[PDB]
């Protein structure tokens, strides 16, 4: 570090023996999934006899 | 053939893209400058 050489974006501080390619990408996937399933049963039997 | 004398003195990022590397076509990447940067 005898240069103090730094990125040219000046955020970091990098040895002289190496240098930066600035590609400052960024990916986001966001994957959501809702199921929901409702069943409903209803019987009712009636038997009257006189 | 740094940048830190003009960054004290006029306190601004350096434009950090900068031509005069190389570039690997068949990787599409790039390496170490070709030109001279001062």
């Amino acid at each position: 570090y005898t240069n103090c050489k730094t990125t040219e974006d000046g955020q970091y501080i990098i040895p002289d023996e190496v240098y930066t390619i600035p590609q400052k990408e960024s990916n986001l996937e966001m994957n959501s999934e809702v199921l929901e399933s409702w069943m409903n049963y209803q019987s009712t039997t009636s038997l009257s006899i006189n | 053939t740094g940048f830190q004398i003009c960054k004290n003195a006029l306190k601004l990022p350096v434009l950090e893209v900068l031509p005069g590397g190389g570039w690997d076509n068949l990787r599409n990447v790039d390496m170490g400058r070709v030109m001279d940067l001062t």
